[PDB]
RNA sequence: UAAAGUUGCUGCAGUUAAAAAGCUCGUAGUUGGAUCUCUCUCGGCCGAAGCGUUUACUUUGAAAAAA
């Protein structure tokens, strides 16, 4: 189920068995990359990228073609934001929730939903300092927030 | 049937079905009475597959004719409709016919007058005959039984798919099981047709009584 | 009910279950060559869109997302891949 | 065209290589077998009596050996008397670590030297022409091991001859029975 | 069942149902011994040979009788193949 | 969550083996798991049985004979010392005549008999008669 | 002390007989999904030296006062 929410939806996505490349598909990998780097430096998360690709270009699974995945082909490139996206949209929505806070004090679902998304993002923390892709001192603060995100 | 060509299908009793409807089930559908099914049409009418009903007539056949004396063969009928067919059937056959009320006890109070001791047993609807169906299981008793597309199959060893609840089709099921069952035992032959039609089976309906009265 | 045969399900039986229910998981999506009576360009789309496809040619709305698939524009044609 | 590991040639390879110099003399894929290379060949007994001829090639060009893969062994097929022809890569395997292993652990080993990928990735090379869509291990009441391999539909009929050469092959190489299937559609 | 020296001891062998191989007990009131007949393939009478199906109760009270007969008789030939 | 394949795999074998089922669907797959099939099938109380392969963990068919009163797990896997092990046998056994505990030893998976014969320990894993 | 499976690790209970926190978050603790089949040199095949990424486990062996 749900970390924080009762409900226990099963809705997902299922890969093909087949990981080949389907024969219609005309483009290299040199090509895949090349329009992944575009869309990069026009300034889209990689999950983005992958939506656009599937939508439009017939790229069922970046993987599949170019043999990695979309985070590490920015790694190597170097277009690649210094926290992840994860953690960057949750913050993003602590900092949303406080500002609507601010002026609503009597709000009190707002404070509840508030403690729950700093509860993710303080797991989401420790897990990436266990990592190494923060570093042993990177800390959220309430006021600091604003400024990462 | 073994797959033996003799013991295939014929035209005849393909169109004595369609005249019949024993094809045509209820709107309601059994959960383990889904493999003798064909498909659902619209208006909500399941229809049974002909073929495995008569693979299901057969089998009762081959049971039925296994028991040495005849008389220990039961047949019972709560309903109206089938009474006159289950008598008919005890005549040509030589079992016990049962029609009307069944006497609770009769299979287990051995100090009654009505006492028995079948060795088979054979009901024309499990929901409306489900007392002689219950008192089966206490003395180890094999019963038949003439279902639909909706009857629990609780107790039920041979299940034949066919539609109980016309008066035509109940008929025709009872002289068609018959004819088998003298065919198997080696008393009328499989080359010329029976001699009784399978019209003296059917429920008289007094009214088509008053009604061929007053003809002439 | 206690004589099923669960290697073999028929192939309307895999076709009834839940995606991820069957024996060996398979999407129930596919891709399909779509084509605008404007422009004779072949566009590849996915059937569960999430965005709104245009012709690069012409600039054409090709199809317009839906909580579970994208309907195409009126007068494009479409056929499914493989 | 023939560059083993071992820099030991045999006369099946020289064969094989001149045969390769022929199609390249005398076919239109000049270029490609100029620039591509084989490692080893073998020759096995399968189908009592029928005999199948293993290529096995670099991994760096066993892609650019499959875009002529047909062709080439349409062409070997007409060379050599009846036989079957196939291809595979040339897959290392390196063995367990253990706590008796020496300085060979001074790396970790990738997954790709391992026994079951390489086992892998040797039977969907082995039936190129098919794609795999399903597996199957059925162990038997005597505790042996039978593979179930399904194969495409839409090559069923360039490829349905060879499955007991492919059978043959598996079990030379591997050491593993297989059997290859065709299922309707899914 | 038999002891070192082979000699059997038991006061009898029960029988097991055919459907489950369940144990019929000798209680079991419920269980059935079912007989069906054999014909000939060339004429259709009476062969005077028989095939012997027995069923625990547990089966029979699950409204399971009906398929595994019909299974034991497909097994044995009795049914045809295209049923 | 799920923390134990070979309990949740069990359990399912029990339940389907009391219902009365011809066949049993058990998944997630696990190589501990085929050693436990394995070695309760080289005494004849399931069958043979067999593997679908899609590529994630796998899954199993496991024909049932109807010979299987229980079979069961043992949590924690405690360690077994072979001067221990008929304590173990008459808590878990029903008798003296049939009956095996599934033991994981450094020369592989077995039974408790075999463990004797080859004279080690190990962790017990499970039972089953 | 056993009886006491009425202190329950083996091995108890918690709808109505005694009993589950008003609800949620959360640190410590506990628990945690699949997957990977001895070595050169120096000395007389063995001797020295590094072993083992290390453990847990199991099986040996040695040392372990009598009464
Ligand atoms: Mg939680
Ligand atoms: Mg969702
Ligand atoms: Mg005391
Ligand atoms: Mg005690
Ligand atoms: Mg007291
Ligand atoms: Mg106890
Ligand atoms: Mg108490
Ligand atoms: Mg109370
Ligand atoms: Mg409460
Ligand atoms: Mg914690
Ligand atoms: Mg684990
Ligand atoms: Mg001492
Ligand atoms: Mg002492």
């Amino acid at each position: 189920g749900r970390m924080h929410a009762p409900g226990k939806g099963l809705s997902q996505s299922a890969l093909p068995y087949r990981r080949s490349v389907p024969t219609w598909l005309k483009l290299t990998s040199d090509d895949v990359k090349e329009q992944i780097y575009k869309l990069a430096k026009k300034g889209l998360t990689p999950s983005q990228i992958g939506v656009i690709l599937r939508d439009s270009h017939g790229v069922a699974q970046v993987r599949f073609v170019t043999g990695n995945k979309i985070l590490r082909i920015l790694k190597s490139k170097g277009l690649a934001p210094d926290l992840p996206e994860d953690l960057y949209h949750l913050i993003k929505k602590a900092v949303a929730v406080r500002k609507h806070l601010e002026r609503n004090r009597k709000d009190k679902d707002a404070k509840f939903r508030l403690i729950l998304i700093e509860s993710r993002i303080h797991r989401l923390a420790r897990y990436y300092k266990t990592k190494r892709v923060l570093p042993p001192n990177w800390k959220y603060e309430s006021s600091t927030a604003s400024a990462l995100v | 049937s073994g797959a033996l060509d003799v013991l295939q299908m014929k035209e005849e009793d393909v169109l004595k079905f369609l005249a019949a409807g024993t094809h045509l089930g209820g709107t309601n559908l059994d959960f383990q009475m889904e493999q003798y099914i064909y498909k659902r049409k619209s208006d909500g009418i399941y229809i049974i597959n002909l073929k495995r009903t008569w693979e299901k007539l057969l089998l009762a056949a081959r049971a039925i004719v296994a028991i040495e004396n005849p008389a220990d063969v039961s047949v019972i009928s709560s309903r109206n409709t089938g009474q006159r067919a289950v008598l008919k059937f005890a005549a040509a056959t030589g079992a016990t016919p049962i029609a009307g009320r069944f006497t609770p006890g009769t299979f287990t109070n051995q100090i009654q007058a009505a006492f028995r001791e079948p060795r088979l047993l054979v009901v024309t609807d499990p929901r409306a005959d489900h007392q002689p169906l219950t008192e089966a299981s206490y003395v180890n008793l094999p019963t038949i039984a003439l279902c639909n597309t909706d009857s629990p199959l609780r107790y039920v060893d041979i299940a034949i798919p066919c539609n109980n609840k016309g008066a035509h089709s109940v008929g025709l099921m009872w002289w068609m099981l018959a004819r088998e069952v003298l065919r198997m035992r080696g008393t009328i032959s499989r080359e010329h047709p029976w001699e009784v039609m399978p019209d003296l089976y059917f429920y008289r309906d007094p009214e088509e009584i008053e009604k061929e009265e007053q003809a002439a | 009910p206690l004589a099923k045969d669960l290697l073999h399900p028929s192939p309307e039986e895999e076709k009834r279950k839940h995606k991820k229910k069957r024996l060996v998981q398979s999407p129930n999506s596919y891709f399909m060559d779509v084509k605008c009576p404007g422009c004779y360009k072949i566009t590849t789309v996915f059937s569960h869109a999430q965005t709104v496809v245009l012709c690069v040619g012409c600039s054409t709305v090709l199809c317009q997302p839906t909580g579970g698939k994208a309907r195409l524009t009126e007068g494009c044609s479409f056929r499914r891949k493989q | 065209i023939v560059k083993p590991n071992g820099e030991k040639p045999d006369e099946f390879e020289s064969g094989i290589s001149q045969a390769l110099l022929e199609l390249e003399m005398n076919s239109d894929l000049k270029a490609q077998l100029r620039e591509l290379n084989i490692t080893a060949a073998k020759e096995i007994e399968v189908g009592g009596g029928r005999k199948a001829i293993i290529i096995f090639v670099p991994v760096p060009q066993l892609k650019s050996f499959q875009k002529i893969q047909v062709r080439l062994v349409r062409e070997l097929e007409k060379k050599f008397s009846g036989k079957h022809v196939v291809f595979i890569a040339q897959r290392r395997i390196l063995p367990k670590p253990t706590r008796k292993s020496r300085t060979k652990n001074k790396q970790k080993r990738p997954r790709s030297r391992t026994l079951t990928a390489v086992h892998d990735a040797i039977l969907e090379d082995l039936v190129f022409p098919s794609e795999i869509v399903g597996k199957r291990i059925r162990v038997k009441l005597d505790g042996s091991r039978l593979i179930k391999v399904h194969l495409d539909k839409a090559q069923q009929n360039n490829v349905e001859h060879k499955v007991e050469t492919f059978s043959g092959v598996y079990k030379k190489l591997t050491g593993k029975d297989v059997n290859f299937e065709f299922p309707e559609f899914q | 069942m038999q002891n070192d020296a082979g000699e059997f001891v038991d006061l009898y062998v029960p029988r097991k149902c055919s459907a489950s191989n369940r144990i019929i007990g000798a209680k079991d009131h419920a269980s059935i011994q079912m007989n069906v007949a054999e014909v000939d393939k060339v004429t259709g009478r009476f062969n005077g040979q028989f095939k012997t199906y027995a069923i625990c109760g547990a089966i029979r009270r699950m409204g399971e009788s009906d398929d595994s007969i019909l299974r034991l008789a497909k097994a044995d030939g009795i049914v045809s193949k295209n049923f | 969550v799920r923390m134990n394949v070979l309990a949740d795999a069990l359990k399912s074998i029990n339940n389907a083996e009391k219902r009365g089922k011809r066949q049993v669907l058990i998944r997630p797959c696990s190589k501990v798991i085929v050693r436990f099939l394995t070695v309760m099938m080289k005494h004849g109380y399931i069958g043979e049985f067999e593997i679908i392969d899609d590529h994630r963990a796998g899954k199993i068919v496991v024909n049932l004979t109807g010979r299987l009163n229980k079979c069961g797990v043992i949590s924690p896997r405690f360690d077994v010392q072979l001067k221990d092990l008929e304590k173990w046998q008459n808590n878990l056994l029903p008798s003296r005549q049939f009956g095996f505990i599934v033991l994981t030893t450094s020369a592989g998976i077995m039974d408790h008999e075999e463990a004797r014969r080859k004279h080690t320990g190990g962790k017990i894993l499970g039972f089953f008669f």
